[PDB]
């Protein structure tokens, strides 16, 4: 690729510009001082687009022109074998039930339900992430 | 059977390809890392105000803030960053055992970081502040305590991926999983470099 | 599919001839299991 | 070689992707959208107790009618057990023609009775209801195997 | 024409509100002058129907018109630039911040009703050497020398050394027009003075929104700590009479029940108001002493009951 | 005001406007074509309606009629 | 020479092909259908909640329901219209047609999209679950300001369930953000670069960017609020810095949340236009920059909601709110150029697009009229701001979602709708909506501030509340044609066999079957420009398509 690095570079330039101008315009011009609550949010949204754009630039330098990304590319130029997508899976519904039990334990302040919902989160997250790695039963 | 129709290296495939193709769980965890950086921006904004409020000698009187136990566990955690990166160097070159040794010792001294942070919380709550006791004590317990939840979730990812290395052949997809958990946890201990500069050094 | 990890330990690998012997023997035993069960199934109907 | 006369083109394989002008339709079947659902119910739901793909042909057959109906049974997607009905309102000709394996399965007394139960409703002026009263009769007639 | 074109304001009673209402009139002229030409564009490009004589031949197919795009990326920037300059020149005239006001009202704003202060009066006519009380501002600075443990900690307090349940921002006064749940609080204010409003809330954020001031501010709980310049002066108030005042954030349930009044009296009526309240009288008696109806006249103190289907 | 008016208004003007717009928009002829008149000749393309009834050439029989 | 087709397609489907396939979804298609279904169910829940509020405001007493139930009523209503109706559907149309538009076989993390949907639904149920609680749900508003939300204030269980329901819903929508941005980055057809993707997948690229920016601060704010309620944890303490500590970062979530609301519906409408204007989208690269030009500033504009607090840097946020009002004006004038000199037909999704154009116009005029702080100092939390965000936001999500449903309906279920019933739907969701919000401008300008359960007969303005009630109950019977239309357009209704049931389709989606196959594509077209379905279906057009694509 190339253009995601340029995209988050544009977002990085604007977020850094807005972060530093918000810090130096709430350093003066404000009632007490620097607001410290949208200032660091702007500094770390600059951090967000730094991470995404820096990783996409790291990939885009360590790569040729992708046969996907190439303008004037026939479909037969990039028709190989894609990677694994998951078929049918009943673990995300269990992820959501687990995280919802943990959330209603954290809402109705029930520490037993917090701990049990976190235990179901660990169990169902294991069931999701091992789902295409369980070997056959060795008997 | 006849032989198979899906005659591949495994049932699991890399994520697309990675010779002339970007790795897709890689970019997935990179943008989710960036989201969690905005979550920490929420926690940092809960810290950098309620420190402009308290004036004078502002870290309050019951907070004898221990640096002599803080900087060893930060040094443990950031050396453990290099152990985890050596684990992903031993993941690119495809051997599970070079992965598993460095991730076992990364999990062990990350657990040592979690136990050191827990002992710091015990030692700082039993003769000091509580989360309903102070402003600074509460923001110290949430800005680094939910970071404790981040690193304990990263430890869950370590033990989980280690069982995953136990149960299947080392595919390039599993090196993708290893590099993804590797720099998730590298993000965890670069956020902890930010938090340790913020809470203890800069104040 | 992909069910052949390193046989070594959780930390240290076993030498490669021992891995070859173990995975070839376990593969032949699983093949013998389904072979004996399949020929019994054919003995029931045939 | 000609595609659909505007907007269609054959794709990179043989599937010809066509269009539809935005207010217009695709099928243009000159029958209501609810009674041919009754036809599909009588021809799938209340037909599966006969084990034969009941084809229904409404187009013109302006030739020797039996031969040009048994010729267009050959593209019903399994021709050995199919009971096609052909009707030509240009020509006023019912023609029920069988497949091979449908033979002596309650069918030799059901084809003229199916033609009678259709043509009793065609002379009223109901095409779809004639087809429904024919396919229900031939479903009651053709016995499964 | 001027009231119906302004989308139905209430007309101003202070020069702040007059100048704000003039800027809204100009800005709805700008907004309708944008929306009229663009609804003209839509309801005239709905004259480009699919023509019946239009054969199998597509339109102009153009897209990508760069000079037209530069013109309509420069002209909305000019519209928002002139609207931003008029916005900032009216933003200069929202708090002139006069260090010499004429009457300061300490509008504190507790859970579900108001309380008005009369913190300081000083007429440029020459009258009212009146000030605020302040023995009542005692703290909750919990500087106890030892807590639950036995030695060493001397724990001082949660926020800035003090508890949240503190009330040291919350300034009080001798005169207090407290508003009960069956008597609407009636601030009265002299016509044609410089009326400063210092705003505090005991519990929770809400809004000092008189509709006819054409201005509001939020009573933040500790507004000095929360970077909130709560105070604002009102330049004059020309029109006398009574004016409604609502409550314009979220407080909790009894939130429409927080109405007040700012009854604008003559300056000699203000003389006879407070000089018939320094000799201590309540609100209805002080308003009856100045020949003016004592209860709230533009809002009734509506029902302490809860519905029209509760059994009384 | 006058609670019969401000209940009959908010309960009838939606139904009055619903009846007016549903009698000016649903009484149009839809996009679906008309039913086939039998006296008219068969203008349509030929139609075969198969069944897909058991899912996965030589002659079987015959019958005929003339309406 | 003749095919063997069924007379009508499958009406309902076989018994039992969906309810296990509910539980074990992995394609984007069925997940997106589930988003549209269960979120129109939450739209129904919210609509009846609003009709309860609007029965209440019709007469000046408390004649129908109480004060506290009203304060629960607008809050749960604002959430199941913003954070449980809009916020899901902005990824629900993504899971509908974004892998169709970029050439992707599936969405990139095909279990994590099921995880996004099911976390959404089980955050939404546990946030509605305040109504089972006896004190009810959150009486504080959707804005949820912190001296009212800390456990001294509004101490019930419904606020806590609200908090953790938005935690789960925010996590699920973050996960929708990551898998949509990874589809559009690195799961894409081999001939299309960054720029000849459709505009809708572009808007969801930048929308998922701003989801990742905004929503973790909702979860951070809200974990801080759950700690401040349950642990009593002094973060949002009012005598601390914690009432602008709510407002700064909550509205730093909130306005990027309303632009992740606004941008993919701009993408829907910008996909509606080139297939009914029978021509290019006007200034396509102008839109592809203008989405960034609004959305980057959406992050940095956040405090144009605290003009009333007097504690924000006021000219900075007013200037940047005018500066976020200009690129959406660019994005709008490109649409007016897109309808310009085309061969328009107003079959129903373009009719909803034009309704969106009119509503979002005069609402955005109230936007520039409202973002100037002296004109907001009377208008902050009046009904001018509530008619503003309805007359904008309803126009975006509701009109462009009906354009999206009546456009991507024959390609996500293979059957059309009734055009007459859809036009019925539009005209009494247009007349009714303007009846219930053209007057709340004049009802918030003269005094009636937001979130009031009653008012007075000695206060005036009763007639404007009853005409808003008339309009809102026209809008309450407005989706009887919509749910009747989809209810007799799935199991019945006019089928489509060939592609493009809307002619002159484009954007790489419309070059596959109207029930698309599992993994979306039997044949991809040779992608050459922004409209490759229009270039497959019209090969003779291409030289005329490019030879006059630059003048204007
Ligand atoms: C204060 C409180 C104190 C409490 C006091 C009282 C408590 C009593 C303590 C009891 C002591 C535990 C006894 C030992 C259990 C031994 C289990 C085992 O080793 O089997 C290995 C087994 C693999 O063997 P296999 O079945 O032959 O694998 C081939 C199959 O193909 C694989 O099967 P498959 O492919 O057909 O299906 C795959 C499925 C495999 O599913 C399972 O096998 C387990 C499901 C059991 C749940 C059934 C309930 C159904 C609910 C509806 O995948 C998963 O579900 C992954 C889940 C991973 C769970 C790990 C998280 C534990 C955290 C909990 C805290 O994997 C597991 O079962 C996972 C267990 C992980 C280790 C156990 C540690 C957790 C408990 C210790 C607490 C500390
Ligand atoms: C302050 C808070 C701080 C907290 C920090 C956060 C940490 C909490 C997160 C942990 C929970 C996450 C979810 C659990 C993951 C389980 C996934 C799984 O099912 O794996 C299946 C995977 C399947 O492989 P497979 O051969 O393809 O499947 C065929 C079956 O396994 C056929 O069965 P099999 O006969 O082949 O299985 C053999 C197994 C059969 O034995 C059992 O069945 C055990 C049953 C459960 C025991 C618990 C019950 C007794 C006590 C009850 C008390 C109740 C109160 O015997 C073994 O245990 C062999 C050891 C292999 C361990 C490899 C697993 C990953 C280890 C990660 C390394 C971490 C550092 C350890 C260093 C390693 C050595 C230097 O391997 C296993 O079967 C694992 C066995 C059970 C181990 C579960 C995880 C243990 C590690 C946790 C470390 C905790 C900290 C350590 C501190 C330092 C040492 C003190
Ligand atoms: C872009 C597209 C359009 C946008 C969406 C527009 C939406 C507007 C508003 C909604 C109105 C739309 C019309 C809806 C009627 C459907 C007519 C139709 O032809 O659709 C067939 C159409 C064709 O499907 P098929 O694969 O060919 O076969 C369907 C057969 O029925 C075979 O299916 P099955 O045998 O496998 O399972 C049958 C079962 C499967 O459905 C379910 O179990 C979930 C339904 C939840 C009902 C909760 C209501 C409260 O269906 C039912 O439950 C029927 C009872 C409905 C109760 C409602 C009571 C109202 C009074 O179905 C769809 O494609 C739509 C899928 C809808 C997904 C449901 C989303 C729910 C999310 C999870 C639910 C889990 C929690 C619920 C609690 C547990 C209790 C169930
Ligand atoms: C904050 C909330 C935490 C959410 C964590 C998950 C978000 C990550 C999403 C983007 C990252 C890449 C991704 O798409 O994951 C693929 C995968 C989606 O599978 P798929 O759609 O079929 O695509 C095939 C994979 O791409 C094929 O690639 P793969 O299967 O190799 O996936 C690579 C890798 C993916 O690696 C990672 O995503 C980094 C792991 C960071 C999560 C650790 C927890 C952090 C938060 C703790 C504080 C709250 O998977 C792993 O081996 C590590 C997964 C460990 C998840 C542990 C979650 C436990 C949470 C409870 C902790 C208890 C402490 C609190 C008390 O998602 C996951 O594996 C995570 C499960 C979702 C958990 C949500 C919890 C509610
Ligand atoms: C879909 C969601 C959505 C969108 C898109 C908007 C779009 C805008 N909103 Fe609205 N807004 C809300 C949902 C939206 N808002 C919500 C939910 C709230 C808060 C809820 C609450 O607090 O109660 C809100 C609160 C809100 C406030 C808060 C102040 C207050 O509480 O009183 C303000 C003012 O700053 C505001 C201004 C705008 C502006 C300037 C835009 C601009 O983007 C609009 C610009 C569009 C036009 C300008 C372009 C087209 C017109 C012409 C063709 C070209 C341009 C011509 C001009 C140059 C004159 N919005
Ligand atoms: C996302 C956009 C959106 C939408 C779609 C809505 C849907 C509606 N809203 Fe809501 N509204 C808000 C954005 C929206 N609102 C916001 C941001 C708030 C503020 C929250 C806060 O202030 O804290 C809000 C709260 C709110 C208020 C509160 C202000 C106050 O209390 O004074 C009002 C004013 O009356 C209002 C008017 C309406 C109307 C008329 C609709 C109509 O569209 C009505 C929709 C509902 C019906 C159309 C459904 C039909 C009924 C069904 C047929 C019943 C049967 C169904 C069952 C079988 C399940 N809305
Ligand atoms: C919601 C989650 C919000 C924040 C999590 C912060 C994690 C960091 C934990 C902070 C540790 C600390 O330092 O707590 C010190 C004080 C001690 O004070 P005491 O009891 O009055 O002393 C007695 C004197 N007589 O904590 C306390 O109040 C007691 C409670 C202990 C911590 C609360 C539980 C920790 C984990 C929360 C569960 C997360 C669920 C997530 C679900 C999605
Ligand atoms: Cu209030
Ligand atoms: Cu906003
Ligand atoms: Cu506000």
């Amino acid at each position: 690729m190339h253009i995601e690095a340029r995209l988050f570079e544009i977002l990085t330039a604007f977020f850094a510009l807005a972060a530093v101008v918000y810090a130096v315009l709430t350093a003066m011009f404000a009632t007490g001082g620097v607001e410290w609550a949208g200032t660091t949010a702007l500094v770390l949204t600059t951090g967000l687009t730094l991470i995404t754009g820096t990783f996409f630039r790291f990939v885009a330098r360590r790569l040729d022109t992708r046969p996907e990304d190439y303008e004037d590319a026939e479909i037969s130029d990039g028709a190989g074998e894609l990677g694994f997508f998951a078929p049918h899976s009943w673990w995300p519904i269990l992820i959501s039930l687990s995280f919802s039990t943990a959330a209603v334990g954290a809402a109705l302040w029930l520490p037993w339900l917090i701990a049990a919902g976190v235990a179901f989160v660990i169990t169902s997250v294991c069931g999701l992430v091992f789902e295409y790695y369980w070997g056959p039963e060795k008997h | 059977m006849t032989s198979a129709v899906g005659t591949s290296g495994t049932a699991i495939t890399s994520r697309v390809h990675s010779l002339n193709r970007p790795n897709m769980v890689s970019v997935g965890t990179i943008v989710w890392l960036s989201s969690e950086l905005m979550f920490f921006a929420g926690l940092f904004a809960m810290y950098f105000t309620a420190r402009a409020q308290a004036g004078g000698a502002w870290p309050p009187e019951p907070t004898e803030l221990n640096l002599a136990l803080a900087v060893p566990v930060t040094l443990v955690l950031i050396a453990s960053s290099f152990t985890c990166q050596m684990g992903v160097f031993a993941a690119e070159r495809g051997d599970v055992f070079g992965l598993r040794r460095w991730y076992v010792i990364t999990f062990l001294m990350g657990l040592f970081f979690v136990l050191g942070q827990g002992y710091e919380y015990i030692h700082l709550v039993e003769h000091g502040t509580t989360i309903p006791g102070s402003a600074y004590g509460s923001v110290f317990y949430l800005a680094t305590g939910f970071h404790g939840l981040h690193v304990i979730g990263g430890l869950v990812a370590f033990v989980l991926l280690l069982a995953r290395t136990k149960m299947s052949k080392f595919t390039p997809a599993q090196a993708t999983a290893a590099i993804v958990v590797s720099y998730y946890w590298h993000f965890v201990d670069i956020v902890w470099i930010a938090l340790f500069a913020t809470i203890y050094f800069v104040r | 599919s992909g069910g052949a990890p390193g046989t070594g330990s959780f930390l240290f690998p076993d030498p490669a001839v021992e891995h070859e012997a173990l995975t070839e023997a376990a593969h032949a035993s699983e093949h013998k299991s389904l072979t004996a069960l399949k020929e019994h199934q054919d003995r029931i109907h045939g | 070689e000609l595609d659909l006369p505007y907007g269609s083109a054959l794709t990179s394989s043989g599937r010809i992707s066509a269009v539809t002008e935005p207010g217009e339709l695709s099928v243009h079947y000159p029958f209501p959208t609810m009674d041919l659902v009754v036809l599909d119910d009588a021809l799938k739901y209340g037909s599966r107790a006969a084990k034969a793909r009941f084809a229904v042909y409404i187009g013109p057959l302006g030739a020797d009618t039996a031969a040009t109906a048994r010729e267009i049974l050959a593209n019903v997607p399994t021709p050995e057990n199919a009971v096609l009905l052909a009707v030509s309102p240009d020509q006023r000709a019912i023609e029920v023609v069988y497949g091979a394996d449908v033979k002596g399965r309650g069918i030799e007394s059901a084809a003229p009775l199916g033609v009678s139960a259709a043509a009793a409703s065609f002379k009223e002026g109901n095409l779809i209801d004639g087809l429904i009263s024919a396919v229900r009769v031939m479903s009651a007639g053709v016995s499964p195997a | 024409w001027s009231d119906a074109l302004a989308l139905g304001w209430p007309t101003g009673i202070t020069p702040e509100a007059k100048l704000n209402r003039e800027l809204w009139i100009g800005s709805v002229i700008a907004s309708f002058a944008v929306g009229a030409i663009v609804w003209g564009l839509i309801f005239w490009t709905s004259a480009f129907h699919r023509k019946k004589a239009t054969d199998t031949e597509l339109p102009r197919q153009f897209g990508y018109n760069m000079p037209l795009e530069l013109t309509l990326t420069v002209i909305p920037f000019l519209i928002i630039s002139v609207l931003f300059y008029f916005t900032v020149v009216v933003q200069e005239r929202m708090m002139h911040k006069d260090p010499n006001p004429e009457v300061v009202i300490d509008v504190t704003a507790f859970q579900w009703n108001w309380k008005f202060g009369y913190q300081k009066i000083a007429f440029a006519d020459g009258s009212f050497d009146y000030d605020g009380a302040d023995p009542e501002r005692k703290e909750a600075m919990t500087s106890r020398p030892e807590g639950k443990d036995e030695h060493g900690i001397e724990k001082v307090g949660p926020i800035r050394g003090m508890t949240p349940e503190d009330r040291t921002y919350l300034n009080f006064d001798k005169i207090e027009t407290l508003g009960t749940s069956s008597e609407i609080p009636v601030l009265v204010l002299p016509a044609g003075k410089r009326i400063e409003f210092v705003l505090n809330s005991a519990d929770v954020i809400h809004g000092f929104w008189v509709p006819e001031f054409l201005f509001k501010r939020d009573v933040l709980p500790e507004p000095k700590a929360n970077n909130s310049d709560n105070v604002f002066q009102v330049s004059e108030i020309q029109q006398t009479g009574a004016f409604v005042g609502r409550c314009t954030e979220m407080c909790g349930t009894f939130h429409a029940m927080m109405n007040f009044e700012v009854r604008v009296v003559e300056p000699n009526d203000f003389k006879a108001y407070i000089d018939q309240r320094n000799a201590g009288k309540t609100n209805a008696e002080a308003l009856a002493a100045i020949n003016q109806p004592p209860l709230a006249i533009t809002t009734e103190p509506f029902e302490s009951r809860r519905g029209e289907l509760v059994p009384q | 005001m006058s609670t019969a008016l401000t209940h009959g208004l908010i309960g009838g003007v939606p139904l009055v406007l619903f009846a007016v717009l549903a009698l000016i928009f649903l009484t149009r002829k839809g996009p679906h074509p008309d039913t086939y008149k039998m006296s008219d000749p068969w203008t349509h393309a030929p139609i075969l309606w198969a069944a897909e009834e058991p899912r996965e050439v030589v002659i079987g029989g015959g019958a005929s009629g003339k309406w | 020479e003749l095919e063997a087709r069924r007379p009508f397609p499958e009406r309902m489907g076989p018994k039992g092909n969906l309810i296990y396939k509910l539980i074990t979804t992995t394609d984007h298609k069925l997940i997106g259908i589930m988003y549209c279904v269960v979120c129109f169910a939450f739209f129904l829940v919210g609509g009846l909640m609003a009709l309860f509020m609007r029965t209440e405001l019709a007469m000046p007493g408390l004649q129908f329901l109480s004060n506290e139930q009203f304060n629960q009523l607008f809050t749960m209503h604002g959430t199941v219209m913003l954070l449980f109706y809009a916020t899901p559907i902005v990824f629900g149309f993504a899971n509908l047609v974004l892998p169709l538009q970029i050439g992707a076989p599936d969405v990139a993390f095909p279990r994590l999209n099921a995880l996004s949907f099911w976390l959404f639904l089980f955050g939404a149920l546990i946030a509605i679950a305040g109504f089972i609680t006896p004190g009810g749900a959150a009486d504080f508003g959707w804005t949820a300001y912190s001296p009212l939300t800390d456990a001294i204030h509004s101490p019930g269980a419904g606020g806590d369930l609200w908090i953790m329901g938005l935690a789960v819903g925010g996590l699920g929508t973050i996960l929708g953000g990551v898998n949509m941005i990874t589809t559009v980055v690195c799961m894409r057809a081999p001939g299309m670069t960054m720029f000849r993707m459709p505009i809708f997948t572009w808007n969801i690229l930048v929308t998922s960017i701003l989801v990742l920016i905004a929503f973790p601060i909702l979860t951070a704010a809200l974990f801080g609020l759950a700690a401040d309620r349950h642990l009593g944890a002094h973060i949002y303490d009012p005598a601390n810095g914690g009432v602008l500590l709510w407002q700064h970062l909550f509205w730093f979530f909130g306005h990027p949340e309303v632009y992740i609301i606004a941008l993919p519906f701009f993408g829907i409408v910008s996909e509606i236009f080139p297939v009914f204007s029978r021509k290019p989208i006007f200034g396509y690269t102008t839109l592809i920059y203008a989405t960034l030009a609004i959305a980057a500033l959406s992050v940095a504009v956040w405090a144009h909601h605290m003009y009333a607090t007097g504690a924000v840097l006021l000219p900075f946020f007013s200037f940047m709110t005018f500066l976020i009002a200009v690129p959406t004006g660019i994005k709008f004038f490109n649409w007016i150029g897109t309808m310009w000199k085309g061969q328009l037909t107003f079959e129903t999704p373009m009719l909803f697009s034009v309704g969106f154009l009119i509503t979002f116009l005069l609402g955005g005029l109230s936007g520039v009229l409202l973002a100037s702080p002296p004109l907001d100092f009377h208008v902050t939390d009046s009904y001018f701001v509530i008619a503003h965000f309805h007359y904008v936001l309803f126009g975006t999500i509701v009109f462009a979602t009906y354009a999206g449903i009546y456009f991507w309906f024959p390609k996500m279920t293979g059957r059309l709708l009734d055009e007459r019933l859809g036009k019925l739907h539009f005209w009494l969701t247009f007349i009714g909506f303007h009846t219930t919000f053209l007057v709340q401008h004049w009802l918030g300008d003269e005094g009636m501030p937001r979130r009031y359960a009653d008012y007075l007969p000695t206060d005036g303005f009763t007639t404007l509340n009853v005409i808003s009630t008339v309009g809102a109950f026209i809008l309450g019977v407005s989706m009887l044609p919509f749910v009747w239309n989809v209810f007799k357009s799935w199991r019945y209704g006019e089928p489509v066999t060939v592609d493009d049931p809307w002619g002159y389709g484009n954007s790489l989606e419309w070059a596959t079957s109207c029930p698309p196959p599992r993994h979306n594509f039997t044949e991809l077209p040779r992608i050459r420009s922004e409209r490759p379905a229009f270039e497959l279906h019209y090969p003779h057009m291409v030289e005329r398509m490019r030879a006059e694509a630059h003048v204007g």
